[PDB]
């Protein structure tokens, strides 16, 4: 069947390269996002009015490329599954499509084909476009973005709470006060809705220029609270990037130490002994030829059996992090041993002597 | 594979020669005296892990509904599909699902619970080897799980 | 009295997802957030003048449920405080509304409804929304936020005055030297005071537009200060943000250890030994029938006293955090034990053959 | 609870047995010989500790003034009602101020001076355990405390 | 001596408070700097047109209750120093005196009195204002602000360089990119300073306003060089606060060890020996009563010198950090001895056995 | 050759201070790279209209002395070449000229005099001004900062992409659903471009004022996904902050161990002795005197090579960093010896007792 | 207090029984056995510490210029004042100059090579101690750098 | 420097002093067999250092092949040039190429596999010191490969 192990290769290849591509194979992904980013930007410089027209025109050659495109990587991809035995004949193609994430990319491509071919409501039909973000959104892996995020902001939740109460405190107090200062002589400050938004548009330190202080009263407050409470305004940022990087750094310690290692090339050994317990030449003798007694290979894959599931337990755990405390622990287990040596060299003096 | 009422008298036969008392359970005395007697030689730890394994009651035995199930399951269920083929991923860099045979005669031969040169040899007649010398582990592993 | 169990549960149910609730049961304290901050805004918004009408209507409606919602709140937790034994009967229930926040809710409770009711100085009554925030700021159990804020504040004093002063004198200068050369040029900087505006505005990235440098002698140099000492108005943020990321992941380390464990078991051992001294059946025998000898018992519990009074040390102490020096600790003891061990075998080799 | 002087009377009875010189102090000789006469076997460093937590002039000795201020309070005071019930919260989980009958028999048996399986019974007998099997602890405490 | 015994008390109390001002101490030196920021921010205002005349009618009550009080406080810690033995008498005085913020200090407070004496080149009395100042740059005991700052951005220096200098050549090349868009349409990008006065402007996040983009090509590339560069215009700020924050706590994470000690307690000790070798009355006997045998006093003085010097240096030693390896070192130690231990029993089984 | 010892030492003086400056080295460097910058921004304000004069005035002046003072120090340098044996003779030097950073200097500086002489296209000649930065760009040796750069942003590739991708979607929406406010009232967002354009220039916190929100809905909206998103748009800076923070403390943590050290002193001293079989004294004797056995010396020279292999790969191995887990392995070979002393002690007396 | 020649004539005496021999040069086996005549008892890591201390050679010997340095010196120098009262200041935590005769006694008497109870009380004596029981370090440490 | 067939001829000579055998192969017993002869002392664990630094092959042998290349590159190679220089500026602190003879004196009988007085003597007279006493290691490192 050698070309039918090149084929079984090439399979492999190419659906590696799709599902989960290292180094050159990064490069195809490159591409198909920097097509859909194109897509969307003239997209939205189709929005403006002055320049429509140019923009449909480059907008009608690129879509159809987008089509042809994204329809031939979704049929390669669906055919390149049959690698991975899952999925084989007709019925692994299948159970295949039942991804979620593949069927959200069939649906968007027929989607964009019916437009196009209707091309031929075409204010719905534009906004439909929006869906390429799609293709976007669908190379996160299982949101693996927003659980990080939400990891890291939960440990943290306490900072970020006191760092949000204590600016809006200062937001509400710095407001008032100006707003007292600057009530007749400016005319920004009609209401005191306006000088909560003249706050907030300071504070952030966005300032529009909008509405400024006039009166030197005003001035001085703002400058007061502004080096008090911009602080505040800008610590979750510090929070949340101090928080990412010490994560980053810890991590990267876990994988120096290299723990789990032995259990699972233990693991492997375990099964492969328990499974040529039923077809190992070892029992294909006229001693096992089982017609007299039974039970007796029958208790040894049960034994096997024990020490298989002992190896696969062990071998999860590894995963586990574990403490640094180990080094107490050997030397408990080593005084403990050579205490226990010392008694058993003063047991035997004290037998033959005495 | 439904289990048959001919397969249980089967186990319960070898479940009887560790319990050869007839209070239906084994403990380490039991499991151990047996495995001494073929020529093994777990330790005590070793012996109250095995047991620990299917052990619900934690009371330190095996009792014959614990051990039919543990015999017909063998590695048939998910859970071991799935850790068998996690070990062999730790040795798969590429994350291609390819392991070379050289690699994992090293592996076997030289980490662990070392297997002999003929085991290892029998271990990798049974894997269909690519011409490459490239070994599917999925594919070993649903072979082991089936 | 098994009703009574199930009254007595219910009301500890209720006393736990209102006084120190968890997990599921922050969904009621999310809500009861939500109708304030929506009364604030409707407030803030009838504060304008085109918008008066409709927010007085809206108003209405969320403050007479509002003023509902909490008075029976009230109600129900200053009942179900009834699981704790501190406040049993009117006794212990007044003794619970003692409490400062709980006298707080009362009377903003109170004040509601009396100006809902004059409501049949109106801009008084109307000034008085403002109170509503106390139901915000309640929240905060034991001002932790501030307490926390204040902590790492002073842990980092030196640095966050070492970067306010130098930037002080960054902006004087900068100021100066910027007025000396738009001074005629441009009107913006008429004065001194207006060129210190300008400098606030300018370093702390705020930007208003209101006054620029028009001649290119004011444009280098506001160019090279800025980019010198926009950085020094912008480090507060960054060492408070590393401040606590760096408290947060210390203390999660801390957690880790679980050190203290041993020594609560062991208290409620002791204290557990200590009552059974006058109650035990192990006391309720002949021999014990205390006329002839009272001393004896007596003397066995203040045995049991002493050993209670270094339970409850050992674990008070085990909250106080431990060093990373106790390795060396369990070594020196070990090496002593051992060596101890070798001279008593030299000893008895000396004795025996000398 | 006024100290009565008969009360005191009983304690001074208590600590002349410690005291049989009549030099009106207890050292880690008088308390250790006693408790041994008994049965105990108190380490010279465990005596230290024990004499170390009422002896306030620090000279390894209890005095009767000590000794009366030890006997009179007990465990009745509020610092006792506090550390025994943060003891307890170590314990409680949910926070709700309860914890399970089998929760409190695993660790009175399990961790730290063990409880025998009879001190134990008699704690959860004295406790006025719910029908579900939750003890409510701080009632635990008071009653302890009082 | 009593009254003497009161009096040098209260002379040591005043001088910490000024001289080392702990706890409530600092109570006093916050009114001092809020004395000098007040003239401060009257003179300031006092520079405005509108408000010369309140200004300088406040300003001159002001000024002449800090001359009064600064002048008292010169004099009093002039005369506190009288506590430490290094300045007793004027001889001690006058070298106190000699200190140089002293000496400014005199100076400051001598001038201002010439200037308010003058008030009865009035532009020059005033611009001599500024001054003041310097009552606040005193406070800083030997520049401790501007060394710290120092070190940590030396430390650092290679990554702020990096930073600086990615970030220039973003901004030169984005200024000319968007030179090139908005040359002809927009009439503010003239010429090639102004592009680079607008990628200042802007890539700092100070954004006036002054110049913005009009033509979607040029607002295309401000938004892609935007979020691209401001991030590098940001990062000192960033990494100055992680240094300053780390720095912290590994300090902090020094002063649990407390491990110089006892080589301060043995200094003392061995001065006080070596001191007492000339006038103890261990030494005033017959026996010592010298005339036969100076040297055995000599030697037995010349003994205590050498310990002596061996403790200041032990002592002088515990000042600087050690290392982690401690454990290691201790190890080989106790290894070493113990392997000697078995050695000479070994040797002694051989010798008497054989 | 006395004289020839000055020379040699001058020479490598200079090649000292010009290829790798330490100390005082540095301030010729500080002195070019402010020439060079000075030339620079005369340039640039030569681009403007109103200034061309003056600033061709001093930039004749300043161009000439560049280019005087950068063919001087490239012949001097040439020259200096000469201390390192690498580049001796004119072979040397021309070996020396095929560096690429020299031969792009010697391309600068011919082009820089070919457009003064054309002095006597001129605005090509002007443009070809910008080359100059090229004299900076080469301090960089080896493009240090680019590589520090990159590495950094590597490590942290996973934060930077969340955070980049959780912004995009925000500013997405939130521009949207503020277009669908201010549509109608507001002109400024007649589009949805004009509604991104926003969204970008307020995210980001440049805040130009080109367009805000008029209608109370807008400014709602507006505050809150600011107070939003903004933390989103600044983390980039923090990650990388603390990234870069953590690098140098954790590499000046190395180089406090020491670890390398013995192994590049051996590897001299191998080295010396293989060199030295062939010439030393301890081989010109009689006896050596090769006519009978030569095999002898030859196999002791190939020991010798054996052993300067092994210290030369132990010397490139120490460069490698080393774990914290050899506390452990040193208490594994110290139990292990000792348990096997015991063993020893054991046996030998159940040898003679038995 | 100019060095004169008959105090280095007496100086030359001691540095005489130390150097029996007249070889110049004082060794720890010179140092050391003039040290144990007396009934002093030193390690010979002490000894090399102490002769340390004053070799400039680094050869392990005193040479008499060495010595004759040393004993003119005694604690005089501004080092030896600097570093005692930096020893001082760690014992003062208000950073008032100033240390209780109670803490001056627990400190002398219970760390390093501690002062026996007749020690500290002529050390206690000379300290012109306050009515309070205060003792100002900073006059003590002149004193013994007089 | 073309290897020639002469210089082969004494390489193989030397060779089979080593493999006495005619086996084609040095192993750690022929090798240690011949050092001891001559007096050394080497370990095994150095003795298996030494062979895997030719060994291609990892099975613990040198062969010809492996032998000639090592013998007819000794030092001469790029590779031993960089390193050694790389090991003279650990020394080299100014960074200028220059040690110190009273440096490299130090450093030569002080660390790893201490220089006698007379090795480190033949090494400072072979550099040609310069009338300072500073050496230009790098053009010690060309004679020494060379
Ligand atoms: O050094 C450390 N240890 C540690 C050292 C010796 C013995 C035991 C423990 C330790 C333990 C838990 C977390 C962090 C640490 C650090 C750093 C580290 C370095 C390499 N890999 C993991 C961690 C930092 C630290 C230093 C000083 N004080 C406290 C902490
Ligand atoms: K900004
Ligand atoms: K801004
Ligand atoms: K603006």
């Amino acid at each position: 069947s050698a070309a039918h192990k090149r084929y079984r290769r090439l399979q492999n290849w190419v659906y590696n390269v799709l599902e989960r591509p290292r180094g050159w194979a990064f490069v195809y992904h490159v591409f198909i996002f920097l097509l859909v980013f194109s897509c969307l930007v003239l997209s939205v410089l189709s929005t403006i009015q002055e320049h429509q027209e140019l923009a449909n025109e480059c907008l009608l050659i690129l879509e159809f490329v987008m089509i042809v495109v994204f329809g031939l990587e979704y049929i390669v991809r669906v055919w390149s599954a049959g690698c991975c035995c899952r999925y084989r004949g007709w019925q692994g193609r299948f159970r295949f499509a039942r991804k979620p994430f593949c069927v959200i990319d069939f649906i968007v491509f027929v989607a964009s084909v019916a437009v196009i071919a209707a091309g031929t409501a075409t204010s719905a039909l534009r906004s439909m476009r929006f869906l390429q973000i799609l293709r976007m959104v669908r190379m996160d892996r299982r949101g693996g973005t927003w659980k990080l995020l939400g990891s890291v902001v939960y440990a943290h939740s306490k900072e970020l709470i006191t760092a949000w109460y204590i600016g809006f405190l200062v937001l509400i107090f710095a407001s008032f006060l100006v707003y007292l200062a600057e009530k007749d002589a400016n005319s920004d400050f009609s209401s005191y809705a306006d000088s909560l938004w003249w706050g907030t548009i300071t504070l952030t330190t966005i300032g529009y220029g909008d509405k400024t202080p006039h009166t030197w009263l005003g001035r001085v407050l703002a400058a007061g609270f502004a080096l008090l409470g911009i602080s505040f305004f800008a610590l979750p940022a510090g929070i949340l990037g101090s928080g990412f990087a010490l994560k980053v750094q810890e991590q990267h310690r876990q994988k120096h130490f290299e723990k789990r290692r032995m259990p699972a090339a233990n693991l492997i050994q375990a099964a492969w002994r328990l499974y040529s317990t039923d077809m190992s030449r070892a029992y294909l003798t006229a001693t096992w030829y089982d017609d007299i007694m039974p039970a007796v290979k029958t208790v040894i894959r049960s034994i096997r059996i024990l020490k298989f599931l002992v190896a696969k337990r062990k071998f999860k755990e590894t995963l586990r992090p574990y403490d640094v405390k180990d080094v107490i622990e050997q030397y408990s287990a080593g005084h403990l041993d050579m205490l226990g040596r010392i008694k058993s060299l003063q047991t035997r003096v004290d037998q033959i002597v005495g | 594979d439904q289990l048959t009422e001919e397969q249980i008298a089967e186990f319960k036969e070898a479940f009887s020669l560790f319990d050869k008392d007839g209070d239906g359970t084994i403990t380490t005395k039991e499991l151990g005296t047996v495995m001494r007697s073929l020529g093994q030689n777990p330790t005590e730890a070793e012996l109250q892990d095995m047991i620990n394994e299917v052990d619900a009651d934690g009371n330190g035995t095996i009792d014959f509904p614990e051990f039919l199930t543990m015999m017909a399951r063998k590695m048939k269920d998910t859970d071991s599909e799935e850790e068998i083929r996690e070990a062999f991923r730790v040795f798969d860099k590429d994350g291609n699902g390819y392991i070379s045979a050289a690699e994992l005669r090293h592996v076997m031969t030289n980490l662990g619970e070392k297997l002999t040169d003929e085991e290892v040899d029998e271990m990798i007649r049974e894997a269909d080897i690519d011409g490459d010398g490239q070994v599917n582990y999925e594919e070993f592993v649903q072979m082991m799980t089936a």
